[PDB]
């Protein structure tokens, strides 16, 4: 797996594969690792899938409870912490969760948290998480900027999940990339990397490392 | 330990050795393993000794219990009474137990109670780290309804051998006699019953 | 229990026309010590229901206990407990089963294999099997531990599919246990030559044989057997 | 794997399952575990299968050679000395399970071997996984004085038992019988009792329909 | 275990008087792709020989068995046929038995006096797998033996041979982690050889 | 999904219970019964718009 | 040391069409080389056109069916025996599944089933909990062998149309209920002849509009 | 852990390896050049086994030198990447193994192309337009596999590697005390003060 | 591993703490401040495992804004080092142990001064003119016994600082990305930007 | 395993049952663990059945050459070469031996040679894992001197006895019988020895 989030000036990118593995075995590859807790908030899956579905559907509900009794939306700060405090209290037990937790409210601007099972929760402007998150690092560093255009920063996101999905073993599938802004995520779609992988080697001339 | 006990024509007689060790020091050259439990219940112990005392311990203030609301306790009962404890703690025990008793109506009875709280009645039994010895001799030996002479010379015959081959086994031979005339105790010393 | 002490190897049985057989040899292992010998391991729960059991004895003694106690239990305010409202045999299993997986699910399993042989109130031939795992099957033939090895490929060449059931009478199926019976004997180190088999038939009700021995066996042969190779006298 | 050796009255006959095994998966599903010492002692096997084989034509090499060099025909009891030596010096390691059986000047023999190099000898004998539901057939069917007749059927009948009952087995039954006064007869496939049915459709592709990078005649 | 740290595949299936043999591309270290090139597949005269497992062994092997079949073509005046071959490699890797090479080479090619195809399999110490049909090596051998008793057939040409012998290891690869990032396939008849590499997910 | 309207209210009721015996046989969780009564508007896919 | 997992072999595969949905198991039931039984059905109706299989340690997998038959019971007692939708059946098996986190029941389980819009359904997870909405899933023994292939027939992975220079994929295509049926005995014989914990009996359960209905199939019984 | 790079362009092989030598919690050395010439047109990089490192690199070193010698010619970069992979199967399969990775940049002055040689302890040698050891290619693999040309300058593999090592510098949790960069070509070898 | 340092000056202590947040192979952030005040005149930097420091931390500071409440009074240095060794104390004979270990700088309003306690997760409790945790101490302990006075105003305490993170980034493994150094004093809490 | 051997009046008896197990599985039922290494010198195996094979093997190995150069070994001379064999291998075999012979002067002899290869001659030895069931029964019934028809029957009580308790004993009994008169073998079938 591999997952990154990152701000930039037009807000944030998140993009994460789709696999889903057993040992060597690929057992899916169009496993759903964002999940939508509310129209301004996203969190990404990476470590054990039971895990990561199970609590992060759960926080989604602690969320919205939290909006019926307070009449408005949870902070990200607070959403992260929810999830913080509930996998500490599993600290030993075996849990094992890699996630962000990502989104806008007006109080704190677009924002990012990391947050697994040892109980770190890390607020930052980039993080890439999964088995292949040093190949997401390696390529959105070597290009990231604050001053990206949205489309450019859409594109390095993506570029950076399938440089992951071609070297580390563990990764593939297709990318699946949001933006969000003061007005909250919106979804860029699905992009296999069977079709996607060819394309941006023509387009970009990279990826010489491959015979074409 | 070489433990046994014998039905007979007359009621049941139970034997053994008396030597306790710890290590290949003798601790106690003249235990006494045959414990009594009620007037005319009788069990014989092997394995750990704190365990096979705590046990029988318990079990006597059960029949206790047992005589002053519900009158005498059957053999079978008190044998019933030391599975129920040797079973339920069997991950916390090591007691290998023979359970032998007198009552007018079925004379003598025996119910031995291995490791793992099993229990079964039978026409006699022998227990204890020595008794593998002497399975063979036993067999070929043990006849229904002896006398009580006979019954006596059987058990000095298998605990001797018993005492001969194993090093967890020795000292005096035990034995109790549980009959309608009442409880006997009797005692042999090496130098008889090493040259049967 | 965590470990066995005292056991009892295979219990064996297949269904044949009009319901069906179960066989279970008398001995009580410990270890390598062939302990005891009138050891009954088949428990007829009502005049429908066989219960055989292999391994830990402390186990089986009491799952005994708890069988007689459902029959007890059974007939509290029951005016049809002998009739209409008895214990079937599919509700002895299920109990069974219950109390097997439940055991398991606590680390603390009764260490044993069990099949459940009967008649349904219906007539129908009632084969199932359970263990410490809280595993469960039923085939037209059954067999635990090494008779699942020995006995059931020897069983199965009588009824193969369900259809060699009706084709099969009482007098054949006997006549298969027991061979498979001495079978046992001859290769199973903690086997005995002692045993009990009963049939359960929807007509003539369970028929409980004690005593039986492993008879008709061929020994002759080990005369003529001498060293291991090279060896002529 | 279910092997067996069945003496009869003027022979010995020798059978085998043909299902080798990585893990629970089958490699070869007709696979030949009938070998060949020399031509009228042949030994099926069960364990390593390399060990197996190779420990097979480690002792037929040399009993040829032990047979040219003493103008002799080999014998069974040679076969099993030398491989019950090998496989003790290697005290266990090498781990062969060999059912040898055959004809030679002196009668008609039939032995087990184990991978530690014990050996025993019987009239009817079975080893493999397959060996418990094979020696019930064998314990429940043998009689001495069997014809060749009796004896194939026996055998084969015995290496069903595994085939139909024990996972580690299958397939198909291969005999060898060994007649004093003739010719090893080595029945290959002697039953082949699981035959693949039809399948309900061909999964050929139409042509062209494999993505090519690049292409190339290669010169040999 | 050894077998698995590299990853890679090798499949070779028979068909009407014709050969064929593939593996995927994939040198990695555990989950770490390292190259994109390394090819399982080496040749001998008209004998070929793919090889799964440690890649270090892949390499020795083949250097081994070029060094003893150039040694043969010298010695016999001939070159080497694929079922002496097959021989050689069992009892070269049984030398090993109790120190082996972590690897499951394949043999295929055709017998240049017969006309037959031959195709055979090996485990790390060298036993023979005889089988005619098809043989399968790697990391997702599972996925092989099921893309092929599935697609396969009897006598096929050489140009259904090389869709079947594609789609087997295509689709055996995309489900393991550890095979794929491309794939050659040769397709063997007595005439003529062609090489071909596959388009595959690079994932 | 979307828990349907009168099991909603099915469960206000049930809490409400709780002065004594729940309607699963739970013991009791407070002191008295509450004084205030609701009403409980919605909409569901089975019975449409409900008013309890 | 007590062991309290076994290993029961078969192998399970669902499969959605556009207006069905097929769950197919072997009846074959295994301990190491032994056969416990030739027929011992893995696959179950569960009501609802939902049906069910949890396959690997045959005894967890009868424990979760039954819960989950249970959970049925008591959601038609909350709800004026309301359908449960198959969406909402997972969501629950996820649950089911969860609660045992740390002591899990070791199975695969896949159901298959009709959405909300009488489209075929098929849902597979994790012994934990884990779960997504397919078209097509194998599970158990021989998922290894059978999973490539469904990726191959009933998703056309890696086909090309020819005469495009693999440019242009064979483009998705429902399949009839017939053409599921054949896909799912080729998978069992071909499991059958390489994984010998599979064999003897195919159970196929189809559920559509108007219910759920059984095929049987003998396999190979080596 | 040792950052030990390559990357081959059009006329050149660039090698880059970490300055660093650390033992416990000291680093005892931030100067520690991690190469020795084989010959004039060809160089080996190397990560590992403390104490391995220097004694294997120094005997292949020795053995290529007196080849050079008795023929008074040149070994090929293929031909002397293959006596290390060949050393280094015959070293794990011996008593003691030597534990070293290593990278070979070489110029075949024959061929008149750059060749760059990955060969891990193990015997595993694979030729690569660039190539990394221990955790640094965990990074550097999809960088370069992002930013890397064939057609490129000696000058722009060096921004290549100043963006590897930027990298690295960045993300890898250990202070490597920066790279000494050398660069193999048709007229030997040198290394690049201005790094 | 994290940096955590402690100097006591004349007037004020002062805060070092190490900026990386590492993970494996990944340094995740070179920007993390490993302290919560507890008091305007109190401030606690924190190491050790993951979870359990900021969750430790954060626990102590509540009870301590809520004394700070209900009493209307900021406990003394010396009141708020006890109340943190008894939690830890406490902690590790419990259940499960916090494995976090402290510094504690604080000025006492009343005694009019700077106060530095080292506190590990045993509930081993010192106070000090100087004070380290980790591996830190084994270059920083003995540079202080050289160059540190008592004398000492707060920028000589800052370049004594100085000194320490500029060996520790000489002979320390990891790159820990600096420090942010915080200063405590009569007036209370603030952080040096131009470290 | 349950082997014997017992001198008497006229030379020397061996005895031994003929079960071999793997596990709980009988993997041979009639074995025959009476194995001759010379004409009248012979032994009883218990143990590895390939190390006490390969031993015995080696040693008629040896006291065939033994007698081509120097003439008839002794019995005493036989043990000598497996005690020899038995103890400096003894930190890789598994082997339980009793050798026993018959010659003109001693008549007959046995020598046991317990796992780790000591050797002690006795009027009588049994060994196996069936030997500790009937250490007590042999003792009581063994007499020196006894006829051939009284030594069989002692073997075939002692044996019987043995196969009753030990699992790993069964099947049928086996005795070869050493005397001046030259080499016998005996069996006895379950349906004999069991009703004794
Ligand atoms: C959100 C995830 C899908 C992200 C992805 C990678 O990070 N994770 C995964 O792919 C992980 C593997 C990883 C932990 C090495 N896989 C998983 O979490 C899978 C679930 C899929 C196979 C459906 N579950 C699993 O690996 O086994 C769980 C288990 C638990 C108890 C007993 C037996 C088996
Ligand atoms: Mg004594
Ligand atoms: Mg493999
Ligand atoms: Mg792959
Ligand atoms: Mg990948
Ligand atoms: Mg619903
Ligand atoms: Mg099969
Ligand atoms: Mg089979
Ligand atoms: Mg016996």
């Amino acid at each position: 797996t591999t997952t990154l989030a990152f701000r930039f000036q037009g807000g944030i990118i998140v993009a994460v594969d789709s696999r889903a593995t057993a040992g060597n075995w690929v057992a899916s590859q169009t496993v759903k690792k964002v999940i939508e807790i509310n129209p301004f908030l996203l969190g990404t899956m990476a470590g054990g899938a039971a895990d990561c579905q199970f609590w992060e559907t759960w926080l989604g509900s602690q969320c919205r409870l939290h909006e019926l009794r307070e009449k408005e939306r949870i902070s990200v700060a607070a959403a992260s912490k929810i999830l913080s405090n509930l996998v500490y209290q599993y600290k030993g037990a075996g849990l094992s969760m890699g996630t962000m937790i990502c989104g806008y409210t007006r109080k704190e601007g677009p924002t990012i948290y990391y947050v697994d099972s040892d109980g770190t929760r890390l607020k930052g402007d980039i993080f890439c998480v999964g088995s292949g998150q040093t190949f997401a690092y390696g390529v959105l560093d070597s290009n990231y900027k604050w001053d990206l255009s949205v489309e450019d920063a859409l594109y390095l996101g993506k570029r950076s999940i399938l440089a992951a999905a071609h070297r580390d073993a563990y990764s593939g599938g297709s990318v699946n990339l949001y933006h969000v802004t003061e007005d909250g995520w919106i979804y860029h779609g699905n992009h296999d990397v069977g079709e996607l992988f060819w394309k941006v080697k023509e387009e970009e001339g990279s990826f010489n490392n491959v015979i074409g | 330990t070489s433990i046994m006990a014998v039905t007979f024509k007359d009621g049941v007689i139970l034997g053994a050795d008396s030597r306790t060790t710890t290590g290949a020091y003798i601790a106690n050259r003249v235990t006494d393993k045959l414990t009594r439990v009620h007037d005319k219940i009788w069990c014989c112990r092997s394995g750990s000794a704190a365990d096979t005392q705590a046990i029988a311990d318990i079990v006597q203030y059960h029949l206790e219990l047992y005589t002053s609301q519900y009158g005498t306790p059957s053999t079978e009962t008190a044998a019933s009474v030391f599975k129920e404890l040797c079973y339920e703690n069997k991950d916390n025990l090591t007691a290998g137990i023979i359970v032998a008793g007198y009552d007018d109506k079925n004379k003598g009875e025996v119910y031995t109670i291995p490791l793992g709280g099993s229990v079964h009645k039978l026409p006699y039994a022998i227990a204890g780290s020595g008794s593998t010895f002497i399975y063979g001799y036993c067999d070929k030996n043990f006849r229904e309804n002896m006398s009580k002479e006979e019954t006596v010379d059987f058990i000095k015959h298998s605990l001797s051998q018993a005492i001969k081959w194993d090093g967890s086994s020795g000292g005096v031979i035990r034995m109790v006699v549980l009959t309608a005339a009442g409880v006997e105790r009797l005692i042999f010393y090496p130098d008889e019953y090493e040259q049967l | 229990t965590q470990q066995p002490i005292v056991t009892g190897t295979s219990v064996i049985s297949m269904k044949y026309d009009n319901g069906v057989i179960i066989a279970a040899d008398n001995l009580g292992s410990y270890g390598s010590l062939l302990r005891f010998n009138g050891v009954e391991r088949l428990i007829p729960v009502g005049d429908n229901t066989v219960v055989g059991i292999s391994g830990d004895i402390s186990d089986m003694q009491h799952i005994e206990r708890l069988l007689k106690d459902l029959v007890t239990e059974n007939a509290y305010d029951n005016p049809l407990a002998d009739a209409e409202e008895a214990l079937e045999p599919s509700y002895i299993f299920e109990y069974l089963a219950t109390v097997m997986y439940q055991r398991r699910s606590k680390m603390n399993p009764l260490w044993n294999a069990i099949i459940v042989a009967g008649v349904q109130s219906n007539g129908d031939q009632f084969l199932r099997y359970v263990n410490l795992l809280g595993v469960t099957y039923s085939s037209p033939t059954l067999a635990t531990g090494f008779g699942a090895h020995m006995a059931n490929p020897l069983l199965r060449k009588v009824v193969d599919r369900e259809s060699d059931i009706p084709k099969t009478t009482v007098q054949v199926a006997e006549e298969a246990i027991v061979n498979a019976m001495r079978v046992l004997y001859y290769r199973d180190a903690r086997s005995s030559r002692n045993f009990s088999l009963a049939i359960i038939d929807k007509n003539t009700g369970l028929t409980f044989k004690k005593n039986l021995q492993v008879e008709n066996m061929k020994w002759d042969f080990a005369k003529d057997i001498k060293g291991y190779g090279t060896q002529k006298i | 794997t279910t092997i067996v050796g069945v003496k009869f009255n003027n022979g010995v006959v020798i059978a085998a399952d043909t299902r080798s095994t990585q893990g629970p998966i089958v490699a070869d599903k007709n696979c030949a575990k009938l070998h060949r010492i020399s031509p009228k002692i042949w030994c099926a096997g069960a364990g390593t299968a390399a060990d197996t084989e190779a420990v097979t034509q480690l002792i037929g090499s040399n009993i040829e050679l032990h047979s040219l060099y003493t103008s002799r025909e080999p014998r069974v009891v040679s076969a099993l000395q030398m491989l019950k030596q090998h496989l003790f010096k290697y005290q266990g390691h090498i781990g062969a399970y060999l059912i040898v059986a055959g004809v030679d000047p002196t009668g008609s023999h039939l032995f087990s071997i184990h991978a530690h190099g014990s050996t025993d000898v019987g009239y009817y004998l079975s080893l493999g996984s397959g060996s418990l539901a094979a020696m019930a057939v064998l314990e429940s069917h043998w009689k001495q004085d069997l014809t060749k007749e009796e004896a194939i059927k026996l055998a084969s009948d015995a290496i069903q038992a595994g085939i139909w009952n024990d996972l580690g087995s299958g397939s198909n039954v291969d005999v060898c019988v060994m007649e004093i006064g003739k010719d090893a007869e080595y029945l290959r496939n002697y039953l082949t009792p699981n035959v693949r049915e039809e399948k309900q459709k061909s999964y050929k592709f139409p042509r062209g329909t494999t993505a090519v990078l690049k292409e190339s005649i290669v010169n040999i | 275990d050894p077998s698995s740290i590299n990853g890679g595949i090798v499949v070779a299936m028979t068909g009407k008087d014709c050969v064929a043999i593939a593996c995927d591309l994939r040198l990695g270290s555990q989950s770490l792709g390292v190259s994109n090139k390394f090819e399982k597949i080496f040749h001998y005269g008209h004998v070929f020989l793919g090889i799964t497992g440690l890649a270090t062994d892949v390499t020795t092997l083949n250097e081994m068995f070029r060094y003893k079949t150039n040694l043969y073509k010298l010695k016999e005046e001939r070159a080497i046929e694929p079922e002496t071959f097959t021989q050689l490699v069992s009892s070269s890797l049984y030398e090993r038995r109790f120190g082996p090479y972590f690897v499951g080479p394949v043999v295929a090619g055709i017998n240049s006096k017969s006309g037959k195809p031959f195709i055979a399999g090996f485990d790390l110490i060298g036993c023979i797998d005889e089988a005619k049909d098809f043989i399968v090596s790697g990391t997702a051998s599972d996925q092989l033996f099921g893309m092929c008793e599935s697609l396969y057939e009897p006598n096929l040409e050489p140009e259904d041979l090389f869709e079947t012998i594609s789609q087997a290891l295509l689709n055996a690869a995309d489900r393991d982690a550890l095979s794929g990032w491309g794939a050659v396939v040769y397709i063997i008849k007595k005439d003529e050889v062609v090489k071909r590499y596959l388009k595959m997910r690079q994932d | 999904e979307d828990i349907n309207v009168e099991s909603l209210t099915q469960s206000v009721c049930d809490l409400a219970l709780r002065f004594g015996e729940g309607a699963s046989g739970e013991e009791r969780l407070m002191s008295r019964p509450f004084g205030v009564a609701l009403l409980i508007a919605g909409h569901d896919a089975d019975d449409g718009y409900q008013l309890f | 040391q007590f062991n309290p997992y076994g290993d029961n072999g078969g192998t399970i595969l669902g499969i959605a069409g556009e207006d069905f949905a097929v769950l197919a198991g072997d009846t074959r039931n295994i301990t190491d080389y032994s056969i416990n039984s030739r027929y011992e059905p893995k696959v179950f109706d569960c009501g609802d056109n939902i049906v069910m299989s949890a396959n690997g340690f045959a005894a967890d997998g009868d424990a979760l069916v039954k819960r989950f038959k249970n959970s049925v019971k008591w959601y038609h007692f909350d709800h004026n025996d309301k359908k449960l939708s198959i969406n909402s059946a997972a969501r629950n098996i996820q649950h089911l599944l969860y609660g045992k986190r740390f002591f899990p029941y070791y199975v695969h389980t896949i159901i298959a089933g009709l959405d909300e819009d009488g489209k075929g359904a098929v849902y597979s997870f994790d012994p934990v909990g884990s779960y997504e909405r397919e078209q097509c899933r194998a599970g158990g023994a021989a998922a290894s062998l059978i999973m490539p292939f469904l990726d191959n027939q009933v998703n056309f992975k890696n086909q090309y149309e020819p005469g495009t220079n693999g440019k242009v994929k064979k483009p998705l295509k429902y399949l009839s209920v017939e053409e599921v049926i054949k896909l799912v005995r080729d998978s069992f014989t071909s499991a059958t002849e390489r994984h010998i914990q599979v064999g003897d009996g195919l159970e196929i359960l189809i559920v559509t509009k108007d219910g759920v209905r059984k095929e049987f199939y003998e396999l190979k019984r080596d | 852990m040792d950052i030990i790079l390559g990357i081959r362009v059009q006329d050149s092989v660039i090698l880059a390896s970490s300055k660093a030598v650390t033992r416990g919690i000291s680093v005892l050395k931030d100067s520690d050049d991690k190469t020795r010439q084989l010959s004039p047109h060809t160089l080996m990089s190397f990560a590992g086994e403390a104490g391995d490192t220097v004694q294997f690199a120094e005997y292949i070193q020795a053995n290529i030198q007196l080849y050079s010698i008795r023929e008074d010619y040149e070994l090929s970069p293929q031909a002397v990447s293959s006596f290390v992979r060949q050393e280094l199967a015959k070293s794990i399969r011996s008593r003691r193994p030597y534990q070293v990775n290593v990278l070979i940049g070489g110029y075949d002055k024959k061929k008149n192309k750059p060749e760059l040689y990955q060969i891990d302890y193990l015997g595993t040698k694979v030729e690569l337009p660039y190539g990394a050891h221990g955790y640094s290619g965990f990074y550097t693999f999809s960088l370069l596999d992002h930013h890397y040309r064939p057609d490129m300058t000696t000058e722009e593999g060096l921004d290549l590697l100043k963006l590897c090592v930027q990298e690295l510098e960045k993300r890898m949790p250990m202070d490597f005390k920066g790279v000494i960069v050398k660069i193999v070509d048709k007229d030997g070898i040198r290394q690049v003060d201005d790094f």
